[PDB]
């Protein structure tokens, strides 16, 4: 890595102030979004003067009053220097970009993955009345294989989650419906078990089950549904044998397993309204998409897109390709690193030379 | 005569008399407590009203115990086997005397 | 005791009326076996095993003397002595089975409670020797001896 | 240990009375079978083999090895 | 003079008896008494210093490291980590002293340990122990005797509490709560007048409850008419304050029936789910109607409640408190006059509790919220409720005011007391040695030792007041020779005068007899040991 | 520490009676036994392994027993009774 | 003889005895351990400590409250675990002057050693602080001055109170900002006491003078998938339900039927019944819902269908806030909507702070509940702001409960000390000597808190002793430029309730350490 916060937290420091500069580290990172590096040395070379003012016979109270005056006016001569920009400059946005990746190892990748995090960070935003950016709209995937040169910007979402339904794939013009309940057996939350005494019973159990997870996918079927997401169940088997050989049989691909936390991400970027109860399932409810396939990365695994959304989320998601696992991790905090900088760059749209130039002239 | 320690006391034992000038005392070997009716013993219902009455069956199994020993005269209550916060109290209202898990001796 | 099942025994309750009635019936049964044992002029009554709370009010109430022989030996010894026939079940004892003797009582010897079977006449199917000493190796040397 | 604070062992009335005549009866018991025209001789090993049979007191004393004052008192006698 | 026997036989065998009886030790007579009598004198010794208004006190610490500062002796001495047995006599002599009485738990080991300290002179002079032991017990019977003789009766009635108070008062003048003294005092004194049965019977002590918060200050302690509750309100939003409030204390949880039997409810059909949650349904609402109808303004439960509940009593105006245990259970039934129940079918109006005031109180930043319940029509029980700076003052706040409420027990048992300060000792030891004189010449020497060891306490509080010991007590000594006067003791505070009546030092003369009698029976224990067989393993 | 007290050093062993007698004869008998078989114009020789590692084959009494070990002094008594014969008279020493 | 030097052994292994010089000399070694530990941290002027912890997280903690200092470190002296202790009950009674009663304590312990080493009986030392306890602790009262009356008066005073409590902290950087946060703060309490009510909201990164108190409420929880983000004129209920697969609290229910229609017919009951519990909470006519417990996936998909937000998993205290703030009642049960306060505010929305989502409730109703948002470049700053906000939260509290204020800057120490000296040389004995070491270490105090600043401590103090001597009551040390000035102008203020506790805590332990002339220890476990 080359990220300074990473550096910093990815070694055990023991000392107390190099675990406070940790911390300083970690809040740049936050608040600003680089320069993770700068600040820190920042702090060493002003204690370091510090070793010197009080060896001259300076109380240190004074010397943080004057650093405080110093810092005043340090921070009134870079707003001088500043210059206006907006959003509406998209060259400006690029080479802010290109600036924050010329330090990483994707500063030869840097031609494809600054326009990509250009437009990962205006795809998620409204350009006009907006005071930040939340970076957990753009989902960052990281599948191993291929070259940086591979990374991609699906507009709609990519699942690590593989298709159920071994046989179909790439389902056109998708009606995609999200589920929170289990197709399987009928269950109450109370406890609950079925007595037979009688052969009859006996048939007549399975014969019901049967015919209750039949309806179930009728009505799943009805609504003119072909891509069905489950959520992800534990206490009840969200997906019977029984209910994916019924949906099979009705050409509808399934996933299941999808993750609870995911939900938001998936109702946001397709427009699927989440459905706990099979009475609620009606049409409405469904997400329409354009195209939901299932693409293997030559070999190195299976990925499932849909792309192309009617009213499409304001979210997107980045495709992290590379040989090896560490440049996809380096690669992964680089573009984080711009869109962090095109996010700063959406609050207070001010822009500075960089080079060292703020650091000469104040200085002077 | 006979004398013995106190015996671990229940709620409400303080509000009990504790000096009779002629007292009938029960020896008993007795669990007046709340409790199954056996260790093997299982109730089996289908309505909300059987529920109530097994309830209040259970409840009055334990008053009509009591009542019994209250009925027979008796102001001191002795019992080889423990006594519950229930009857302590219900002693406690008729102003007499209880005391569980007195030994055998 | 009251005998119980050999599989498993599981007090059903299905009404209100059952559950207030089980322990009184129960009770009532125990009862009425021990009044059926003693109406046959039995007042000893030796067990080979545990000995229920009910059954021992009940026997004390009827004037009953309860002995509980655990080792089967001396269950078999004492029928022998005594004349009877261990019954497998709480019946009361038919005539034959009928179990006699002359003096039945508790006595202390030394520091040692003891049950005595005493037959007036100088008979029967099984005689004592109570040996008496000052060391348990002196008791145990003198057993030997009888032997 | 205790007020005295001499660092040794110390036994005081009947114990070492006691303990004396033991030595000097034990003493005695070793040397008592040699004794008339009925004794019997004695064999003494020296811990590398050697061998000395004899019924004289004095040598079956002097070739002991003992460690009891009060014993070491009889053998000298 | 230890190891059993080693003898090996006179023929060379081996000689085994005791089981490994190489590595036990034993002692033998004079010696073994030596031991005993410097041991307890250490223990004496020890505790000595923490006797009187100018006595110190020991910082004890356990094995935790939890540190408590006391003056008690009894509490002191449970506190050591001790390994001699007689150590672990003179502490269970304390314990027996703090049980029966309360208050002296100091005076008997230093008497103890002055009557072996004399007895090991004795025995030096060629006594028999046994002897030692009847003429100490002869000397015994002659002090209580005059003890029963210099007594003086005080009033215990409710109109005038002053000799109860001065009574308290010189109980806690040794304790560091004496910067409250007179209150402390007066809250023991009316505590244990509150709670007890005026035919000179028991004060049950389960009646007072003492308990102890951190914050304020010493002289915030308060007697509290009531009871006292570290619970609160269930729910944040219910009123923190209820006046006139008719109590409703009940043991059954706020919660659908449940009977006790294995049962099993059987549900079959979507009508039979309809009636379960209808069912449930009408009992929340049935049991909280059943509550409001007896017009019950408060419900104090002992095994919680649940949301339904909770909201059902916001709702209905009815503050309640859950969760409240037994024993504050039955004690705030007994303050306000009310029955417990156990089922809201059987609550009533005439079962309803009275209580003036029940409050929410805070205790500054600490979040931590408590119920105070009183103002009662007849109160029966009550509450002790102490502040402090820190919680080493006050734990020995707590032991103090139950020295203190020891006290006044005792006098409601018995009303004779003896002034204390020394004098009572003093005249006891001036009637031994009279007696001795009139006795033949053999137990004189038992009797005179009995004397100087009575003679301790007074030259122990002379001592730890600073003045001379020697002097003061044999001037006090003779004052009470030459004028008639029991009551002139040692000047510990230095009021300028030696008469203890004036002064009001005044202590029950069952704590002095029963002082005298266990130090004389665990002397005679002491005296009467000759032999020792300890294991002498050191064992880890 | 009290090391224990004792009138007899330690490792100071010492038996007595019928055990002693016994002990001493079958000591004796033995040894008797070990060159019993060594006795008249038929005997047979015996081949004893010197500890400085020399051989000696020999069918007299007297070098089979001194070229041996014994621990019991009965036995060494035994020994010196060889010799004796063999040094006073030269023959007759399997014999005695 | 004593116990440990006796000729038999009387004690179990492990276990000592230390006597009474032993003693005396153990307890004050520790007593003067602890008081020049938490000292330094005293005044305007004060450095900050660093707390390395020695576990395996090895826990980072830099800090100026002595509470907190005291507490976690490894104490092996009971004199200094009996000082430590009365430290924590100071810091729980009021929020400030644990330095202050702990360097008092330790000052009095020297000055109980010096005494002792002059052949002074403890018990006369005891005596002579009593009686100046006495005379401070009256001369403190006499000097106290009550403001409530005057809301305007009252305002100054709580405000000066604020920046006296933010001045050893190191948010005295910012003191005038904190001190109005904190200020406004305490106000909007409406004269209640829970602290807790008021919600610190620590997010790393930014400037600390960026730090403000939010004009509404602060939730930190989330809203449903389908249910609106942004509500206006929003009519709030506060719930405390089940919405997690409610079961009827029929322990011994089950379902027992003889074919899977009828178990599917149970279960399609079951989501019936919930779906009329929501309903009946519909009925209500709101528009957002705030439940204490969790929302399982069917409610939530009922509230997003009706357009009503659900934010779930607010703990007690966060719906406790949420009823202070909005004026609306906890509920459990919907059958009587008429009978259910309902909270309002004017809008509802998601505000971005830092790099997290935040629920902001904007123009309350009520607003009797408070959120502050610190930031700050390191944690350790952020936690310091925290304990620092608190302290002052505290002493703002206790003096709006109490009104009565008296003045800092060592001027209350100088008053009661000048008093106890008063008294000291009206007495005969070893007692006015006692007294007057009681006052020494009364003036102690103030030397300390210049000696911290680098002042010249003993001209400043001596300055004040005349100056009170001549009878200026009100001069204090004016540790702007370091020299003494009058605190009713420069307004540098205290609680009196915090100086008198102070006092006291101090004087009763320094009596119960002096006490004990034995320390008995058990053998450790
Ligand atoms: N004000 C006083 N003046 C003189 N002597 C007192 C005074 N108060 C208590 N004493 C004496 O101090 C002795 C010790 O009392 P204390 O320490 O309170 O309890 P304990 O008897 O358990 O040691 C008592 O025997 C009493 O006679
Ligand atoms: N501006 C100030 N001028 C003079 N003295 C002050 C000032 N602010 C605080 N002090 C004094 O500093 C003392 C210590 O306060 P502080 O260091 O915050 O810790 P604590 O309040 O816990 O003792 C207080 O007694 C106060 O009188
Ligand atoms: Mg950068
Ligand atoms: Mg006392
Ligand atoms: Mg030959
Ligand atoms: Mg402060």
């Amino acid at each position: 890595t080359n990220d300074g916060a990473t550096i910093l937290k990815q070694m055990q420091v023991l000392h107390p102030a190099a675990r406070m500069l940790v911390e300083l580290s970690k809040a740049q990172d936050i608040e600003a979004g680089d320069g993770t590096t700068s600040v820190v040395i920042i702090a060493g070379s002003l204690l370091d003067s510090c070793t010197k003012l009080l060896q001259k016979g300076i109380h240190p109270t004074i010397i943080s009053e004057s650093f405080q005056k110093a810092l005043e006016k340090g921070i009134e001569i870079l707003t001088d220097m500043s210059r206006p920009v907006e959003l509406s400059d998209r060259e400006t946005l690029l080479n802010s970009a290109t600036t924050s990746l010329n330090s990483k190892v994707v500063s030869q990748y840097s031609s494809l993955l600054s326009p990509m995090s250009v437009n990962a960070v205006m795809k998620v935003i409204d350009p006009a009345t907006a005071t930040s950016v939340d970076l957990r709209d753009i989902k960052i995937v990281k599948k191993l294989g291929g070259t940086i040169d591979d990374c991609e910007l699906v507009e709609g979402l990519v699942l690590t989650q593989k298709v159920s339904n071994s046989g179909i794939t790439r389902v056109e013009k998708a009606k995609i419906g999200l589920i929170q309940f289990c197709l399987s057996a009928p269950k109450t939350d109370m406890d609950n078990q079925i007595v037979v005494s009688d052969y009859a019973q006996m048939d007549r159990v399975l014969r019901e089950e049967r015919a209750y997870i039949l309806n179930l996918v009728k009505q799943i079927k009805k609504t003119g549904c072909n891509v069905l997401l489950i959520q992800k169940s534990i206490l009840r088997d969200a997906l019977s044998d029984l209910a994916l050989h019924f949906l099979n049989k009705m050409k509808i691909m399934v996933i299941k397993d999808i993750e609870r936390e995911d939900i938001e991400f998936i109702c946001k970027t397709i427009g699927t309204k989440p459905v706990a109860h099979i009475d609620q399932f009606t049409a409405d409810m469904l997400g329409s998409a354009e195209l939901a396939e299932e693409v293997n990365l030559n070999g190195s695994g299976k990925l499932l897109k849909i792309t192309g959304c009617a009213s499409p989320g304001k979210t997107v998601t980045i495709v992290v390709r590379g040989s090896n696992k560490l440049v996809i991790e380096e690669a992964e905090r680089s573009i984080h690193d711009a869109l962090c900088v095109i996010r700063c760059l959406v609050k207070k749209r001010a822009l500075i030379a960089g080079g060292g130039a703020p650091e000469i002239e104040l200085a002077l | 005569g006979v004398a013995f320690k106190k015996t671990f006391s229940y709620a409400g034992f303080e509000m009990q008399p504790k000096k009779y000038h002629n007292p009938k005392i029960a020896l008993l070997n007795v669990e007046l407590e709340l409790k199954a009716e056996k260790d093997n013993a299982e109730i089996r219902v289908h309505t909300v009203e059987d529920y109530q009455a097994i309830v209040d069956a259970e409840w009055n199994i334990l008053y009509d115990k009591l009542e019994k020993i209250h009925h027979s005269g008796a102001k001191v209550v002795l019992s080889k086997l423990p006594i519950g916060d229930v009857a302590t109290q219900y002693f406690a209202d008729r102003d007499m005397f209880c005391a569980g898990r007195v030994p055998e001796e | 005791d009251g005998m119980i099942t050999e599989t498993k025994g599981t007090v059903l309750i299905k009404t209100a009326e059952e559950l207030m009635n089980f322990s009184k019936g129960e009770e009532n049964l125990m009862d009425a076996q021990v009044k059926a044992i003693a109406d046959t002029g039995a007042n000893v009554v030796v067990t080979g095993g545990k000995v229920a709370d009910m059954a021992l009010h009940y026997a004390n109430k009827y004037n009953i003397m309860l002995v509980r022989l655990n080792s089967k030996w001396d269950l078999r010894r004492l029928c022998k002595t005594v004349g009877a026939t261990a019954l497998p079940r709480l019946t009361p004892p038919v005539l034959e089975e009928m179990g006699h003797c002359d003096s039945v009582y508790l006595s202390e010897v030394g520091d040692t409670q003891v049950v005595v079977f005493k037959h007036e006449k100088e008979d029967g199917a099984i005689s004592t020797i109570v040996l008496r000493g000052s060391t348990d190796n002196l008791m145990d040397d003198i057993e030997r001896a009888v032997d | 240990e205790g007020p005295l604070s001499v660092f040794g062992d110390r036994s005081t009335g009947e114990t070492i009375r006691s303990q004396n005549v033991m030595a000097a009866a034990s003493i005695a018991n070793i040397v008592k079978s040699s004794l008339g025209p009925v004794g019997l001789d004695k064999m003494l090993v020296d811990d590398i083999g050697d061998v000395t049979i004899t019924n004289d007191g004095a040598t079956i004393l002097k070739l002991l090895e003992v460690e009891h004052p009060a014993a070491k008192v009889l053998c000298e006698l | 003079a230890s190891m059993g026997t080693l003898a090996f036989d006179e023929y060379g065998r081996p000689f085994l008896i005791i089981k490994d009886q190489d590595r036990k030790s034993r002692l033998m007579g004079l010696e073994a008494l030596k031991s005993h009598i410097m041991a307890a004198k250490a223990v004496a010794n020890t505790m000595r210093t923490s006797l009187g208004p100018n006595g110190l006190d020991k910082m004890m610490v356990d094995k935790d490291g939890d540190v408590t500062v006391t003056n008690d002796g009894a509490t002191i001495l449970s506190m050591m980590d001790v390994d001699h047995q007689i150590a672990k006599l003179m502490v269970e002599l304390s314990k027996s002293q703090d049980d029966e009485i309360g208050d002296g738990t100091t005076g008997v080991v230093v008497l103890a340990g002055a009557l072996l300290e004399e007895a090991e002179q004795l025995l030096d002079r060629g006594i028999h122990p046994i002897r030692i032991a009847d003429g100490y017990e002869q000397a015994a019977r002659v002090a209580i005797e005059h003890l029963d003789k210099i007594s003086d009766s005080v009033l215990v009635d409710i109109k005038d509490t002053e000799p109860l108070i001065q009574t308290a008062k010189t109980t806690l003048g040794s304790k560091v709560v004496n910067s409250c003294h007179r209150q402390m005092a007066e809250i023991a004194v009316n505590a244990v007048l509150t709670v007890a049965d005026m035919e000179r019977r028991d004060v049950d002590f389960e009646l007072i409850k003492v308990e102890g918060k951190v914050g304020g200050r010493l002289e915030d302690t308060k007697l509290i008419k009531g009871v006292i509750v570290d619970k609160d309100f269930s729910h944040p939003q219910m009123p923190k304050k209820v006046e006139d409030a008719k109590i409703a204390i009940l043991t059954c949880p706020f919660e659908p029936p449940k009977p006790k039997t294995k049962h099993k409810l059987d549900v079959t059909s979507v009508e039979d789910y309809k009636a379960l949650q209808k069912y449930e349904k009408e009992k929340f609402e049935e049991m909280i109607q059943q509550i409001k109808e007896t017009g019950a303004n408060l419900a104090i439960c002992q095994w919680g409640f649940d949301d339904e509940a909770n909201h059902l009593l916001l709702q209905n105006n009815l503050p309640a408190v859950r969760w409240v245990g037994g024993p504050e259970i039955e004690l705030i039934a007994i303050a306000t006059g009310g029955r417990i129940v156990p089922r809201f079918s059987e609550l009533t109006a005439e079962k309803l509790g009275f209580a003036g005031l029940v409050q929410e109180i805070s205790f500054g930043t600490t979040k931590d919220k408590m119920l105070v319940i009183e103002q009662c029509k007849n109160s029966r029980a009550v509450t002790i409720f102490i502040r402090g700076g820190n919680k080493m003052i006050i734990e020995e706040a707590k032991r103090s005011l139950h020295d203190a409420l020891c006290v006044i027990r005792n006098l409601i048992r018995d009303n004779r007391v003896v002034y204390g300060g020394g004098a009572a000792e003093i005249s006891c030891a001036l009637a031994v040695s009279q007696e001795a004189d009139k006795c033949p010449t053999l137990e004189q020497y038992a009797m005179r030792a009995f004397a100087d060891a009575l003679e301790v306490i007074p030259m122990a509080l002379s001592e730890n007041s600073g003045m001379n010991p020697i002097q003061t007590m044999t001037e006090v000594r003779a004052r009470q020779v030459k004028e008639m006067n029991p009551a002139l003791g040692i000047d510990c505070l230095h009021k300028g005068t030696n008469d203890m009546k004036q002064q009001h030092v005044i202590e029950t003369l069952i704590g002095k007899k029963q002082q005298i009698s266990l130090a004389t029976q665990m002397v005679r224990m002491i005296l009467k040991i000759d032999d020792i067989r300890k294991p002498g393993e050191s064992e880890e | 520490g009290h090391r224990p007290v004792l009138v007899l050093s330690q490792n100071t062993k010492r038996e007595s009676g019928r055990k002693v007698q016994s002990g001493n004869i079958n000591a004796a008998k033995t040894i008797a036994d070990i060159i019993r078989t060594c006795l008249g114009p038929k005997s047979m020789m015996k081949m004893l392994l010197d500890p400085m590692g020399g051989i000696v084959m020999t069918n007299d009494g007297n070098a089979i027993l001194r070229e041996i070990q014994v621990q019991h002094p009965a036995a060494k008594s035994m020994i010196e009774i060889s010799r004796t014969q063999d040094e006073e008279v030269g023959d007759g020493t399997t014999s005695v | 003889a004593s116990l440990s030097l006796a000729p038999v052994n009387i004690f179990k292994a492990g276990a000592d005895e230390e006597r009474a010089e032993t003693a005396r000399l153990t307890s004050f070694i520790g007593a003067i351990a602890i008081g020049d530990l938490v000292k330094s941290t005293l005044g305007p002027k004060g450095m900050d400590k660093i707390l390395l912890s020695s576990g395996r997280d090895a826990s980072l903690m830099v800090t100026n409250d002595g509470a907190t200092i005291l507490k976690n470190i490894g104490v092996d002296n009971p004199a200094a675990k009996v000082l430590v202790d009365m430290s924590r009950v100071q810091d729980d009674e009021v929020g400030d002057g644990t330095t202050s009663v702990t360097v008092l304590a330790a000052e009095l312990l020297r000055e109980a050693e010096s005494l002792i080493a002059k052949k002074i009986h403890p018990q006369t030392i005891i005596a002579g602080w009593r009686e100046a306890t006495k005379a401070a602790r009256e001369a403190l009262l006499s000097s106290a001055v009550d403001h409530g009356s005057d809301e305007v008066k009252f305002r100054q005073d709580l405000m000066n109170i604020a920046g006296t409590t933010l001045s050893s902290k190191l948010l005295t950087h910012h003191k005038d900002h904190f001190t109005k946060l904190a200020v406004e703060a305490v106000l909007r309490l409406k004269g209640s006491g829970n602290l807790e009510a008021i919600h610190i909201i620590k997010k790393l990164g930014g400037s600390l003078a960026d730090s403000y108190l939010d004009e509404g409420f602060l939730l930190d929880k989330k809203i449903g998938v389908n249910q609106p983000k942004r509500i206006e004129n929003a009519k709030i209920l506060i719930a405390n339900t089940g919405m997690d697969t409610d079961k009827i609290k029929i322990f011994g229910s089950r379902v027992r039927v003889d074919s899977t229609a009828k178990v599917a017919e149970i279960e399609h009951a079951e989501k019936e019944k919930m779906k009329e519990k929501v309903e009946r909470i519909l009925k209500h006519g709101i528009n957002c819902f705030i439940n204490r417990q969790l929302i399982y996936n069917y409610p939530e998909q009922l509230f997003g269908a009706a357009g009503v937000m659900a934010i779930e998993h607010a703990d007690f205290a966060g719906v406790e806030r949420l009823a202070l703030v909005t004026g609306g009642e906890i509920a459990s049960t919907f059958d009587h909507p008429e009978l259910v306060k309902l909270g309002s505010c004017k809008l509802i929305e998601e505000v971005m702070i830092g790099e997290d989502k935040l629920i902001h409730f904007s123009g309350v109703a009520l607003g009797e509940a408070c959120t502050i948002v610190l930031r700050g470049a390191t944690q350790q700053i952020l936690d310091e702001a925290e304990r620092s906000l608190h302290d002052a939260l505290c002493v703002l509290a206790q003096t709006v409960k109490d009104s009565r204020t008296v003045y800092g800057g060592g001027c209350s120490e100088m008053l009661m000390a000048h008093a106890v000296t008063q008294l000291a040389n009206r007495t005969p004995g070893k007692e006015a000597v006692a007294m007057e070491s009681y006052a020494k270490a009364l003036r102690m105090l103030p030397t300390i808190i210049a000696d911290n600043a680098g002042y010249d401590s003993a001209d400043l103090v001596a300055q004040l002793r005349a100056a009170h001597s001549e009878g200026n009551t009100t001069a204090g040390l004016d540790m702007r430029e370091g020299t003494i000035g009058d605190m009713a102008i420069l307004g540098i203020t205290e609680s009196f309730q915090v100086k008198r506790q102070v006092l006291l805590s101090a004087a009763e332990a320094a009596e119960v350490i002096l006490r004990v002339d034995n320390i008995i220890k058990a053998a450790p476990r």
